[PDB]
């Protein structure tokens, strides 16, 4: 089989900045190299094909060259949009095969989160369970912390986060962490806490409730 | 237009067998070669096989011609892959995508996706709770949301305001808990308007549950 090697596994840069990812084939492939960018959760999408042809609705910031062994996909600005895994694949013998990806991120500038909290609903307490919520909305960079406090008591084990792909139109962030307690550990405490440190505050912040 | 349209996400047990679809539209279906590509944790993208629907001759990659039996069905316009012997390394998003017309050697279209979830776990749909606005903090931004919890397998879909609500809008990826269910929170960031009504519309394929919940302060 012809394997293909994309480097590097994985980039930063900053809007409007070029970006160039390559690919090679372990043998000559001719010019049968196509390219596909892939968002989080959606179908690959063709970009360029043929080495250096443009796909339909594909802006002229993305191109590609190459020849034989080895080839080179180039954004010449980077933007917002472009944030996604891109995958080289070779069209020229079965079985077809596809480079292992690039994933292109975003550097801008630190962004400090909003910070919200949320307790578990009447709803959910009525099931046995107690589920307490705190977003930290639109950061930059993704390295954040968060603790959580149960009547001015660190919390550990009982907390997950989930984090955002980077956000397409303004780069930034946005994570979950939630806190699952027994309905019978939540009905014993009254104070609930949440604390946020991140490189955009000056200072640790605290958004709390008193069940 | 173009359209590859996928059939649903499933769970299926360890040692069963699953057909997954792919309906073609907008275009002559006998011209153009249907690929089956599959998309595994940390394996990457991989090519399966082909199907050239006019003649139904098949084409596989040596790594799944066990695995895999692709067909066509050239008077409902739809190609299928059924996977045999499942085991939990098959567990992946399953993608169909046609192959560019010749000179275009390239998978120019693709469907949507098909996640199968190999395990003996039931499917299992989510609880959805409303995740209020605190009564605090009315500079004008406010946030509330909904809790997806408790189902089985991926994935769930969040919309607000049937698609109408779409700024502010923050659809976590679904994380895993130590029970084996999957939950997510979707949240969205309002100027403390309420007076707006909010609805977060969620949908679960694989177990065909749909949830609207209202998020009321």
């Amino acid at each position: 089989d012809i394997q293909m090697t994309q480097s590097p596994s994985s980039l930063s840069a900053s809007v409007g900045d070029r970006v160039t990812i390559t690919c090679r084939a372990s043998q000559d492939i001719s010019n049968y190299l196509n390219w596909y960018q892939q968002k989080p959760g959606k179908a690959p999408k063709l970009l360029i094909y043929y080495t250096s042809r443009l796909h339909s609705g594909v802006p002229s910031r993305f191109s590609g060259s190459g020849s034989g062994t080895d080839f080179t996909f180039t954004i010449s600005s980077l933007q917002p949009e472009d944030i996604a895994t891109y995958f080289c694949q070779q069209g020229n013998t079965r079985p077809w095969t596809f480079g292992g990806g690039t994933k292109v991120e975003i550097k801008r500038t630190v962004a400090a989160p909003s910070v919200f909290i949320f307790p578990p609903s009447d709803e959910q307490l009525k099931s046995g369970t107690a589920s307490v919520v705190c977003l930290l909305n639109n950061f930059y960079p993704r390295e954040a912390k968060v603790q959580w406090k149960v009547d001015n008591a660190l919390q550990s084990g009982n907390s997950q986060e989930s984090v955002t792909e980077q956000d397409s139109k303004d780069s930034t962030y946005s994570l979950s962490s939630t806190l699952t307690l027994s309905k019978a550990d939540y009905e014993k405490h009254k104070v609930y806490a949440c604390e946020v440190t991140h490189q955009g505050l000056s200072s640790p912040v605290t958004k709390s409730f008193n069940r | 237009q173009v359209q590859l349209v996928q059939s649903g996400a499933e769970v299926k047990k360890p040692g069963s067998s699953v057909k997954v679809s792919c309906k073609a539209s907008g275009y002559t279906f006998s011209d153009y070669v249907i690929n089956w590509v599959r998309q595994a944790p940390g394996q990457g993208l991989e090519w399966m096989g082909e199907i050239y629907p006019g003649s139904g001759t098949n084409y596989y990659n040596e790594k799944f011609k066990a695995k895999a039996t692709i067909t066509a069905d050239k008077s409902t316009s739809t190609a299928y892959m059924e996977l045999s012997s499942l085991r939990s390394e098959d567990t992946a998003v399953y993608y169909c995508a046609r192959r560019g017309r010749y000179g275009l050697y390239a998978m120019d279209y693709w469907g949507q996706g098909t996640t199968v979830t190999v395990s003996s776990a039931s499917t299992k749909g989510p609880s959805v709770f409303p995740l209020a606005p605190s009564s605090k903090s009315t500079g004008g931004t406010a946030a509330l949301g909904c809790l997806v919890k408790d189902y089985f397998p991926e994935p769930v879909t969040v919309s607000w305001n049937s698609g109408a609500l779409t700024g502010g809008v923050h659809t976590f990826p679904a994380v895993l808990q130590s029970s084996g269910l999957y939950s997510l929170s979707s949240v969205v960031t309002v100027p403390s308007s309420s007076t707006q009504t909010y609805i977060c519309n969620v949908n679960h394929k694989p177990s065909n549950t749909k949830v609207d919940k209202r998020v009321e302060p």
